[PDB]
RNA sequence: AUAGCGUAUAUUAAAGUUGUUGCAGUUAAAAAGCUCGUAGUUGAACUUCUGUUCAGGUUCAUUUCGAUUCGUCGUGUGAAACUGGACAUACGUUUGCGUAAACAUUUUACUGUGAAAAAAUUAGAGUGUUCCAGGCAGGUUUUAGCCCGAAUACAUUAGCAUGGAAUAAUGGAAUAGGACUAAGUCCAUUUUAUUGGUUCUUGGAUUUGGUAAU
RNA sequence: AACCUGGUUGAUCCUGCCAGUUACAUAUGCUUGUCUUAAAUAUUAACCCAUGCAUGUGCCAGUUCAGUAUUGAACAGCGAAACUGCGAAUGGCUCAUUAAAACAGUUAUAGUUUAUUUGAUAAUUAAAGAUUACAUGGAUAACCGAGCUAAUUGUUGGGCUAAUACAUGCUUAAAAUUCCGUGUCCUGCGACCGGAACGUAUUUAUUAGAUAUUAGACCAAUCGCAGCAAUGUGAUUGAGAUGAAUCAAAGUAACUGAUCGGAUCGAGGUUUACCUCGAUAAAUCAUCUAAGUUUCUGCCCUAUCAGCUCUCGAUGGUAGUGUAUUGGACUACCAUGGCAGUCACGGGUAACGGAGAAUUAGGGUUCGAUUCCGGAGAAGGAGCCUGAGAAACGGCUACUACAACUACGGUUCGGCAG
């Protein structure tokens, strides 16, 4: 197809952005970055659609080219309109001192979770690879594309580190075993939150894990979509308010409209 | 010990000439084997054979990745290669019944197996070895077929 | 304009297989480098000739047109030296390759003993080029540096083939590089089994 | 402050508010200029650029600043 | 021109173009509800029909 | 019929005039002159039946009742088909804390779940675009705000995961060392920081006694 | 809305079609007043095209002695030209080709490539030569000047000066490890002493890649370590990843020098010899992005297609070669295979495949050139340049068939399926 694709059409932009069908032809193609294209929430959508701080395209440009440095991701400045803010990222707006975390709700759209200052220092990281590096230095790699050196050696692959973004120092970690708390990054089970019942390894391809929530409904999903939220029943994150429990539309209609 | 070909045949990643081994006038003595970790037992013969097969999953660099097959061996006619046969019932929605279809997969046989025509083969997916062959033989199950191998239809 | 596409062949059944797209530049193959020994060629001024090749991804690949010297290893001894390659003796692929003196992987070549002869002499105090008066050891006994030269020599016994060859000063070695890619003839010296074999092959060709 | 307002609102709006001016006919000119420019070299090219019909970004920020200098706080 | 606005059909036309009983009922409707133009009654028919398909599927 | 309405042509229902559901074939068009027969399609009956006890719901009935109310709830009592315990020669061992594994259960078709799944479509919730087509918005003077939405279903085949007893195919001990067990013989063999002998384990083969309703 | 009616007879019950009825696409005829939307040279001719336009781009952060402005006496605001970057491979158009092909859903890449992004690394600037590091060297465009043509985004000579352009090169770890010395002591090729080599990468060869999801004892030698010393003393954490590696990360040889190891830029300043923010170039590994190949299964009509494939590849095996990589992709040798009534092979399609569309009691029937995703092509074939990506076509070369100028000798930024 003669090389790389530089455009994205509105119809094809992920449902998670909640763009208007009728709003145009194109949408903003997420930039190459920490997160994949489909797991991206770009900045331009973050500002224009979600916060409404930008009313149109020009506006976004204004915010991100203003010498004043308005927007922050994991502590580091970003001027790129299509920067792929992904899952677990902490995005902070210097002028208002708003600190949000990027998440999926149970319905699988992108949400900004308002965080107080103590939350906003911390960010959750999930182990992708673990290796010996050059010079015989152990290293570890993360979903947000971090490379962390000299990890605590007990840290296994597919764990969750709690990362201090002020100190760039991993604080506490927990791994994928029975009894820990998860959030589910991708699935039809996207956004649900729960205690791991157990894990079955099929060893040819795809390992499936099962989950429960506070209410006691089971889930299953492939290992890749599990993200660990801490030890115990306690999560190290403030969840958008479903608390991670899915609601039957019956439950929804009942509680909302009193049926 | 058998060398018949234009080129001398030895496994890769195994050095035959080490100072201890030159003291023995006998071919080889240190052999390469492997584990292909799908829970597949590495055969007795892979271990004790003299065979050079660069396409053997046990004796070589062959990586078995992602797809596994059960089948019938219809033809062991060619050099270190068989054909396998998978029979299935394709469902025709309208007439609301099935239809008997078959597929022939060329598989690669490592010399470590004894393969009678009309046996039962397990094969793992493989990198493209030849024009036809994407599959390599893992496990042979012996069995007796009466009459020609073709007519015999097993859906398992 | 050479092509590696599989589309230009018959599918398994024998059926003529259809074509919509063109030749694509990414299925490109490239002309062959017949890589030559300039060593014995008298008419040649330029003995070493290597071509950079701009490749997919902006990298380089290195074409050996003309080669004379290469880098060879002696396996038992773990000793690797660069020497001049003399002749291409046997080729399993095709014999017109031997006639054209072409270098390819698993070609069979001969090597100047000389660097290996010297390393051996240095290390074990034994000159392999000589028939009689084989031992070069120093005059002071009980001197750690001569003692070592004996202690080395104590365990060692060579193949008659390696010895005889060393005397001859030419050595049979099969070459392990891809000169049409790397731009090198790098190789290993034949020992034991492979030597029995390629000697016999050379021998029944010679018979 | 009307500083910000003067720095943020786009130009067609500053015309609605009478601050800026008319956007004159761009396209035709610009494309005939493109024509001639492509078809010669540097000296002549500069001589053509002197004649471009554009309302320059310079002139824009100039009228903006000047209007910011003619302003009186309520 | 690409456009993503949706298609509509508000009414339907009878298998049988002329049948007295039906025509008469339709003119009794046009009369009492002060309509013009038979399709008005047809689109009402359409609407009702939608409702009924719904109830039916739900009774499955 | 109506701001629309004729006509031509392809195609859809009409068509049970293409028929799996679902057609016809003595005489309306239609059984091949007749047998043998390979592919194909199709295939008789039998195997943990059954009974007894416990619990959980889910239904039912109503000369049991109740409470309140514009019909649900609680409760009876019995009666069902379950679902799951339990003992009965009876859907398994063995181990670590109702759930895993390993062992053992011949394979599959079939069926129930689940994962993986592209939006727009379609079905459909919410919402008065003046209705509506439709859009994904909206609603509120508590206003340097507030409230709420952008659901859900469907997503056929084949791959994947897992629960399955019927039905259907296929299997297993008929030249049996088949099964269990004991005692030998070989070939390998992880651990015991290392090579050697003995061993040990283990995991294959093999010889012979014993056990069994063979 | 799960409905049927007209026509064979003198009449009758049948079969059966014709006809009516219905929806929906194009077409068309007549007729047309508001408002809200709105398809649109697919079908025939992937036929041919005048003209205009559809691909350009500058920050404070690579080059300014243009110009402007009476500017920090090296420039400093604004801002051409022209080098140097980057893009031009997306987008838009069309459906001619195409029937396991493309496509769809499912896989593999342990068989690969990826410019721009995000994260992390980096002590050695090979040898010979050269060597200033308070920083190396030679050129050229714009410009000035002279020309050639009837002709174009043609270019020829001549005089100038920059670059992040084109060349070149300086930058003091320790330890350990390997080798060498006719060195000391010795007897362990062991210790001390002395001398080399020693980044990364490239190319081969060899040594080990550690395994605590796991079991031990009898002889010998145990190698070590407390310890000269007989005596022992055991041995138990120290090294990741996978289902699997010949993986990661390492040791020892050499090999290449065609890898990289900053002679570049801003800004704000503590009054200025020092701080604090940044821009950019580039290597490796991840990461994003996309691609190449790839597993399994699934297409319409046709037997007035029953056998097909294999003289140079048909199926497999070997060495090679080639490629980004896998492979008969290609070569040499070898074997005689591979597919087919479960329809091979071969025709046809007024056939691009899907997402979907019209009808629909149920089951079906019939369409999908056309918004989205794949695929293909740019008049027809082939071949290339350059790139991270191209067989590009709003790039070049050639032919076949054509388009535009011509002073006839030449020329075209000639290619509407934008
Ligand atoms: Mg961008
Ligand atoms: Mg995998
Ligand atoms: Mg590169
Ligand atoms: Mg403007
Ligand atoms: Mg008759
Ligand atoms: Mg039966
Ligand atoms: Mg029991
Ligand atoms: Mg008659
Ligand atoms: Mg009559
Ligand atoms: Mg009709
Ligand atoms: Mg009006
Ligand atoms: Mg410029
Ligand atoms: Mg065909
Ligand atoms: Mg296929
Ligand atoms: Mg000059
Ligand atoms: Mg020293
Ligand atoms: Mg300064
Ligand atoms: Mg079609
Ligand atoms: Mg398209
Ligand atoms: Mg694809
Ligand atoms: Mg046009």
């Amino acid at each position: 197809a003669r090389g790389p694709k530089k455009h994205l059409k509105r119809i094809n932009a992920p449902k998670s952005w909640m763009l208007n069908k009728l709003g145009g032809i194109w949408a903003t193609r997420p930039s190459q970055g920490p997160h994949k294209l489909r797991e991206s929430l770009p900045l331009s959508v973050l500002l224009k659609e979600r916060l409404n701080y930008a009313l149109n395209g020009r506006d976004v440009t204004l915010i991100l080219n203003d010498k004043e440095q308005n927007v922050f991701v994991d502590g580091k400045v970003r001027r790129d309109k299509g920067y792929p803010t992904g899952l677990m990222d902490v995005v902070r707006i210097e002028k208002t001192d708003q600190s949000f975390r990027i998440l999926y709700d149970t319905k699988g759209r992108f949400v900004l979770k308002s965080l107080s200052k103590e939350e906003a220092k911390y960010k959750l990281l999930k182990v992708t690879a673990k290796a010996i590096g050059p010079n015989q230095i152990p290293y570890i790699v993360t979903h947000d594309s971090r490379t962390i050196r000299f990890p605590n050696p007990e840290i296994k692959i597919g764990d969750t580190l709690k990362y201090d973004l002020v100190n760039n120092k991993i604080e506490n970690f927990a791994h994928l075993e029975s009894g820990n708390v998860c959030y589910i990054q991708q699935g039809n089970n996207i956004g649900r939150v729960g205690i791991i019942q157990h894990i079955e390894k099929h060893q040819g391809s795809f390992d499936i894990c099962h989950v429960k929530d506070a209410k006691g409904n089971a889930f299953a999903t492939r290992l890749g979509n599990i993200f660990v939220l801490g030890q115990g029943k306690k999560s190290w994150i403030e969840l958008p308010s479903g608390d991670g429990v899915r609601e039957t539309i019956l439950e929804e209609r009942k509680r909302k409209f009193s049926y | 010990d058998t060398q018949i070909q234009r080129a001398y045949q030895k496994q890769d990643g195994v050095f035959l000439n080490s100072k201890k081994l030159l003291a023995k006038k006998t071919s080889a003595g240190v052999r390469y084997y492997k584990n292909i970790g799908l829970g597949f037992k590495t055969p007795k013969e892979a271990i004790e054979g003299t065979y050079v097969d660069k396409k053997c999953p046990f004796t070589s660099n062959l990586s078995i990745r992602g797809k596994i097959i059960k089948g019938l061996v219809i033809s062991t006619k060619m050099n270190r290669t068989v054909i396998i046969r998978r029979d299935y019932l394709h469902y025709v929605r309208k007439y609301n019944r099935y239809e008997k279809r078959h597929r022939n997969i060329p598989v690669h046989i490592s010399p470590c197996f004894s393969v009678k025509e009309g046996d039962i083969l397990v094969a793992g997916q493989c990198r493209p070895i030849s024009k036809t062959v994407r599959f390599n033989a893992l496990q042979v199950v012996p069995n007796e077929i009466i009459g020609s191998v073709r007519k015999q239809f097993l859906l398992f | 304009g050479i092509s590696r596409d599989s589309k230009h062949k018959r599918r398994a059944t024998g059926g003529r297989m259809p074509v919509h797209r063109k030749k694509r530049a990414f299925e490109k193959g490239r002309p062959i480098s017949m890589t030559k020994l300039t060593t014995q060629s008298t008419t040649i001024t330029e003995k070493r000739r290597i071509r950079p090749v701009r490749v997919r991804g902006g990298h380089l690949k290195f074409r050996a047109l003309r080669l004379c010297e290469g880098n060879f290893s002696w396996g038992s001894e773990n000793i690797t030296r660069k020497t001049k390659i003399l002749d291409v003796k046997y080729n399993a692929t095709n014999n017109e390759l031997v006639r054209t003196k072409t270098l390819v992987k698993n070609s069979i070549v001969e090597i100047d003993s000389t660097p290996f002869r010297e390393w051996y002499k240095l290390h074990y105090g034994i000159d392999l080029g000589l028939k009689k008066d084989r031992t070069v050891l120093g005059n002071k006994e009980k001197s750690r540096h001569v003692q070592k030269r004996v202690k080395r020599t104590k365990a060692q016994a060579l193949e008659k083939n390696i010895e005889e060859q060393f005397v001859s000063q030419r050595i049979l070695a099969c070459i392990t590089s891809r000169p049409g890619q790397s731009g090198r003839a790098d190789g290993y010296i034949l020992e034991g089994k492979e030597l029995e074999f390629y000697i016999r092959k050379l021998q029944s060709k010679k018979k | 402050n009307q500083q910000y307002l003067l720095k943020y609102e786009p130009n067609y709006r500053l015309r609605k508010v009478k601050i800026l001016g008319e956007k004159p006919n761009t396209r035709r000119s610009f494309k005939e200029l493109k024509r001639k420019i492509k078809r010669t070299s540097g000296k002549a090219i500069t001589k053509l650029l002197s004649e471009k019909k554009g309302d320059t970004w310079a002139s824009v920020q100039s009228k903006k600043s000047d209007h910011l200098k003619n302003f009186v706080a309520k | 021109g690409k456009t993503y606005i949706n298609t509509s059909k508000t009414y339907s036309t009878p298998r049988r173009p002329y049948e007295k009983e039906r025509l008469d009922n339709e003119m009794k409707l046009i009369g009492t509800f002060g309509l013009k133009n038979k399709r008005e009654v047809w689109r009402v028919q359409m609407i009702l029909a939608k409702f009924r398909k719904a109830a039916r599927e739900l009774l499955t």
